[PDB]
């Protein structure tokens, strides 16, 4: 997932 | 620490963003098919963050020139 | 009132800045090949600008979901 | 040009 999507 | 999900041109360039794909000598494809793959970075738990020198809004360089993060890429000159 | 300089998969997409192409099936190039007959708009006199919808910082929808001005793109829900 | 970039 993409860092300020996790 | 590991960056996003390859994806372009032979896998060249990798992930910034669900719909981002960027390389070096690439440049950036923002919903092109080229991108398709990147979705499923939603699906793996582990966080990943692509490119190195960080830039704008928590973005990191991409390719010449630009300057993305997980949703937008935008002309920076320091890239 | 133009639409900028064709670009990208025959001639299909429109430049939207200096360094992005993007069509209605093809997304957005943002600093790719397809983007490079989009520097010639900076030479054309006459003002010109892409899309139709506006939507961010002085946008108009490029591509599916994407919203781009003549140096960013970004994801609107709204395109 | 560009609208902005005009």
């Amino acid at each position: 997932c993409y860092f300020q999507n996790c | 620490l590991r960056q996003c999900l390859p994806c372009g041109p032979g896998g060249k360039g990798r992930c910034f963003g669900p719909s981002i794909c960027c390389g070096d000598e690439l440049g950036c494809f923002v919903g092109t098919a080229e991108a398709l793959r990147c979705q499923e970075e939603n699906y793996l738990p582990s966080p990943c963050q692509s490119g190195q020198k960080p830039c704008g809004s928590g973005g990191r360089c991409a390719a010449a020139g630009i300057c993305c993060n997980d949703e937008s890429c935008v002309t920076e000159p320091e890239c």
